[PDB]
């Protein structure tokens, strides 16, 4: 069997018909927002029973911003660690500096890219 | 000539989605790819068909987003891709691929993937010029096991205001390009 | 085997720019090249007469050369702004612009016929750059019972200001352009 | 014969000579703001006489402006010609509803090109 | 024999600033045979971290000039790029024609400059910056040696800066044609 | 022989040595600004004493500015009259005209270029 198994990170491809044949197969794909990265499996095939074999979306990832070097003079921390879209980044400056201008940045979704909300702040000398 | 030229095909009929959620096709992409040296040289304009398409350009900006997927074969995954007709010689299409060492698939999109440049949008009442954005990323982001060989057309509209007031045929420029490929 | 068309490089005055001019005010070079179903252009204009070489102390102008060609491809040079033949490099049908490509229409006059771009004037006193809006008409309007093929170039300035003071030597940046080619 | 017949529409091609021959063939081209359709004649020829053929200039039509929709919740009617270039068009709002800005655009020729004077207004619901 | 370039995704092979020793750029070229033109292809990676600090400021400018012999071979010693360029398998077909963009010991013709833009993706949200590319063939030339020259220069200017912080500089692919030599 | 003569208009090809072998040949380029033409030398050698052979940058040229025309109405004559960089232009306007803005524009060198500091004049007829 029956339609096949849904997931968070991938989707099915094409017309998800009410009744699989044993042998047959079915195909997924990244949903918007996530990518994929070999060399697991995106498919899946109805066994000589009538459910479905193992499969995961592990093959999906979540986006990522770009990398960002910490600011001369300063450092910059993911305020959750990730880079992941969702999720922000921390600004602090060394000793004897001071920051302008947003000392903490969005890693928001725009479309299927995942880019940072501004650009990274300065540490100033004092 | 020994098998030259990819494309499309001249005047084609509706032959992509464009529109998020539907199923039936609703862009004329022309698109024609040719080998030339280590280079293909590119040819790709747009038409719209569907109304609620051709409505996209009553709004101050949009956006027109078709991605094309291939195996290894080099042949079109219909399935996956916004292009749901496969491409076809003037007559493997591998030699017509972007080189995988060139624009490579990564795991994070190398600003060296992506072609930038401008085309432009003829209005319906006074012909006057409208820019869009093109923008062609080559591979770089896969999203299925049978996806090897990636190209992503994206136009963009913007402009202080609304270049039309009622529904009219979206067509793009043509916009050339050129790429290295596969070999 | 017979691969470009063009006008041949650094050409003679070879066609007429002013409206109702007596003699040739203009270089045209011309360069068409079979690519696979393709054609790859290349296009720079340079001034020769004084009037033409005053365009430019104006806050805007315009150019127009259009060249028609017969059933063979063979430029038609008596309608046309191009008064001198196009030449190969060693029926010139291959190098014109598919019909069906860009059909001649009666009515529409589609936009799918143009290609629109952008090249450059380099000022005379401090080389600076000056947008000129570049715009190819493939067929679409023929005008007498022997076109068969056409290819309009327009150039368009249009500034806050005249960038030149006095007469100087117009030349457009070389334009790129490619089109669906007819095809034997 | 002696010069070839002028006309409004279209003009001759090349020098006219002071005295053409017998069986000797003159064309025609389309003047700048006319274009050509076919299979009418654009050309005469000198007969057994010493007049020219008939010929018209019937072959070059007048350049047109683009089609224009009924506005939404409105209407475009054009006041004379096939949008041809000269002749204006007319807009009128339905029942519950009045237009924003020109109920009356002019198609004008503009060099080679025929166009109209004006963005087509907007039928608002009151 | 129909490519002349630098070869995919290039070590370090140019030098972007005045009085280096360690190559700091790497120049992708592609230059491709084709009718009576050549084809180009050429994007830029900065490597160095003085070049990747170019963008903090509001306006730089890159400047890489090729120089060859009557051979059509790079003089890798008066050029910025400091590896020569070879086929994908003379190299005189390739270099661009002196009759088309001579070497001028008088004015600069504007007709030997090609102009455009391509683009510049900033780090942090992938923004496009205009970049002004323009490519001189040949006209000038500062040796004896020297047959035939091709010079890159890439300009940005903005009314504030890119970058705020150090960032790879990447300019995007600039497709350009020019009419070719041919030996003869 | 030691560190090749240093020149105004050429500079040195490569890593200069400490030391030059004798009958070693060094190479010169034309500095940015200026060009070079034949058939002038460029080179020297190290000849069978320790001493460099004559040689001159002659070879090279200063950048010129680009031709400018006399403002119509008017006249344009350089002042030190050369158009290569470091020398200006003087404007002079007719009987019955005077001159709007600038009447000496300067040919500076900017970068590899050399320019023109400003627009020619206007001659205008009072
Ligand atoms: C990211 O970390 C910051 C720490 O300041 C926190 O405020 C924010 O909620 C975190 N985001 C998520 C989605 O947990």
């Amino acid at each position: 069997c029956e339609e096949p198994p849904t997931f968070e990170a991938m989707e099915l491809i094409g017309k998800p018909k009410p009744y699989y044949e044993i042998g047959e197969r079915v195909d997924y794909k990244c949903k918007k927002g996530y990518f994929y990265i070999p060399p697991l499996a995106t498919h899946t095939i109805c066994d000589r029973n009538h459910t479905w074999l193992p499969v995961s979306d592990d093959a999906c990832y979540r986006e990522t911003c770009p990398y960002i070097r910490d600011p001369l003079n300063g450092q910059a921390v993911p305020a959750n660690g990730t880079y992941e879209f969702g999720y922000q980044m921390h600004f602090i400056c060394n000793e004897g500096y001071y920051l302008i201008g947003e000392e903490i940045l969005y890693c928001e979704l725009k479309g299927s890219v995942a880019i940072w909300s501004g650009k990274p702040p300065i540490c100033e000398k004092v | 000539d020994s098998i030259n030229t990819l494309w499309t095909g001249i005047k084609p009929p509706p032959n992509c989605q464009i529109v998020e959620n539907t199923d039936t096709n609703d862009g004329k992409l022309t698109l024609v790819l040719v080998k030339n040296g280590g280079l293909v040289n590119g040819y790709v304009s747009l038409v719209g068909v569907s109304d609620t398409v051709n409505q996209m350009f009553t709004q101050k900006s949009a956006t027109i987003q078709l991605r094309l997927y291939f195996d290894s074969s080099g042949n079109l995954l219909t399935d996956e891709s916004n292009l749901k007709i496969p491409l076809k010689n003037k007559s493997s299409s591998k030699a017509f691929m972007p080189s995988t060492t060139a624009y490579p698939f990564n795991t994070t999109r190398d600003s060296e993937n992506y072609i930038h440049g401008i085309c432009y949008y003829m209005t319906s009442y006074d012909r006057s010029l409208v820019p869009l954005n093109i923008s062609i990323m080559l591979n770089s982001r896969t999203i299925s096991s049978n996806v090897a060989y990636a190209i992503q057309f994206e136009w963009n509209l913007n402009a202080k205001e609304s270049p039309e007031s009622n529904i009219a045929t979206l067509t793009t420029s043509p916009f050339f390009f050129s790429y290295i490929r596969e070999d």
